[PDB]
């Protein structure tokens, strides 16, 4: 998913990475919409079905 | 980076899909540099370092 979403974007579409490294750890959109919350935990459902 | 934000797109995304590819051909490299062209016809540190 972390490939799929840098996969032709330009300068119209903002990106703003983070200090982790980790993938998913970028804010994207004029919005800044956080796309952390979509790495996988297993304690707590996010980024899945439940 | 530098690509992005020059304008270019499409090329950029082209470098960032042949990464693997890359990283792949210059870890051959250097396992066959370490690993097969050692011996006494190698040049010496102190001949390499100058």
């Amino acid at each position: 998913l972390n490939d799929y979403l840098l996969y032709m974007y330009n300068t119209r579409v903002q990106v703003n990475y983070g200090p982790t490294g980790e993938p998913l750890d970028f804010q994207i959109g004029r919005n800044q919409y956080d796309c952390n919350v979509f790495r996988a935990d297993f304690a707590t459902g996010t980024g899945y079905n439940g | 980076r530098m690509l992005v934000a020059a304008g270019k797109d499409s090329e950029a995304a082209y470098f960032r899909s042949m990464l693997p590819f890359h990283m792949v051909r210059f870890a051959r490299i250097n396992q066959i540099i370490n690993e097969d062209l050692h011996s006494v016809f190698s040049l010496p540190d102190d001949m390499f370092n100058a």
